[PDB]
């Protein structure tokens, strides 16, 4: 995945590089005004503030790639 | 003049409004074209309460010149009313339109 | 889900088709917050794996780069889209549009057919196969 | 007050105003859009006053 790492274009559109084929702002504002007049983190997150009170060294010594099948 | 103006700003120059608010179009529009172009109701809706419109006033136009008849421009007015299914085209967009066409049908059973 | 990488720029995108010169580059063009959109990212992120050797998998949105949503014509929440050698692939699922795909595949293994059938045609400069199940009736 | 226009005043301004796409008539378009969902409201007051059919 080198590409992925680099991040510049030449200011170039996409479809042409690769060879691409197809297959008064104020009043209105005004105006406007006169008009105008999840789940799942609930759940978690009451776990994860839980968390906070670990340690660092327990953080490292975490046992790693346990496989038990 | 509203309702064209807005089409200009797409730019769809083929596409033409004539005066009774029939929407012809010169050519087919290619698949971009086609995307653009895709609208809501309202504009297929708004263009046929405008003809509604003008289906009406039309009829005391002719009647001002005398074509229109105090009795042939009434009986044109029921006509119209009774007729609006068969002359706009509205529930292709909307099919619960269909709750006006059977108003008008009944309607036009008891007169 | 963060197994399979993201495409952050349309040049990221067109670079990506071009350096993978011997197997598929597959991108599911949609965004995070839909419903068909994430269960697409998970099926193809347990696949992967599997077929790291014929075909590579990235993820685009279509919010983060809207370049790309006129000339492919990008509409729903998301379209798996295969690529050869810079050559837009084609494939009949049945379902009446023969341009990408639309519908949630439904089985690991089904999926991975379609992906093997693809290359394999492919590989032969063939611009169309077909789907051996044929969803018109799914989708 | 808002005294109204005679008559003729109106009849000539729309006369002017007359092309659709208009360079100048640009403040009207960002406030022409703006003022977009007043129409359905003067189609209805146009109707419900159509002349009945025994007044010319």
């Amino acid at each position: 995945k080198p590409f992925l790492g680099m991040p510049a274009p030449l200011g170039y559109v996409p479809g042409l590089g690769r060879g691409a084929t197809g297959f008064l702002d104020k009043r209105m504002d005004e105006r406007r005004k006169e008009r105008r007049e999840p789940k799942i983190q609930q759940q978690f997150s009451d776990l994860k503030r839980k968390l906070a009170e670990v340690t660092e060294e327990e953080w490292l010594s975490i046992p790693e790639v346990g496989d038990a099948r | 003049n509203m309702l064209n103006l807005l089409i200009h700003r797409k730019n769809l120059n083929y596409l033409h409004l004539d005066y009774n608010f029939n929407l012809k179009p010169v050519k087919t529009l290619t698949t971009k074209e086609r995307k653009k172009s895709r609208f809501g109701n309202a504009f297929h809706l708004c263009r046929e309460v405008l003809r509604l419109t003008k289906l009406v006033v039309d009829s005391h136009v002719q009647y001002r010149l005398g074509n229109v008849d105090a009795f042939q421009l009434a009986d044109g007015l029921q006509y119209i009313f009774a007729h609006v299914g068969q002359l706009t085209g509205m529930y292709r967009y909307k099919y619960k339109l269909m709750r006006q066409i059977r108003m008008c049908k009944d309607l036009k059973h008891l007169i | 889900s963060y197994m399979l990488p993201h495409l952050h720029n349309g040049w990221q995108v067109d670079q990506a088709i071009l350096s993978e010169e011997d197997r598929v580059v597959v991108i599911r063009f949609g965004h995070d917050w839909d419903p068909t959109c994430m269960k697409m990212d998970e099926v193809l992120y347990s696949i992967a794996e599997k077929v790291k050797n014929f075909a590579v998998i990235y993820l685009v949105d279509i919010t983060e780069v809207p370049d790309f949503n006129k000339m492919y014509e990008l509409y729903d929440p998301c379209t798996v889209m295969f690529f050869f050698r810079n050559k837009h692939i084609m494939i009949d699922l049945g379902t009446g549009n023969n341009n990408k795909i639309n519908w949630a595949m439904e089985d690991k293994q089904e999926m991975v057919d379609i992906i093997e059938t693809v290359y394999r045609g492919a590989r032969k400069g063939r611009g169309l196969v077909v789907s051996p199940k044929d969803y018109s009736t799914k989708y | 007050q808002k005294e109204d226009m005679p008559p003729e005043h109106v009849r000539k301004i729309i006369r002017d105003h007359g092309d659709m796409t208009n360079r100048k008539f640009r403040h009207d378009k960002r406030v022409y859009l703006g003022a977009l969902k007043y129409m359905p409201h003067a189609v209805l007051k146009l109707l419900e006053n159509m002349p009945m059919p025994w007044e010319q």
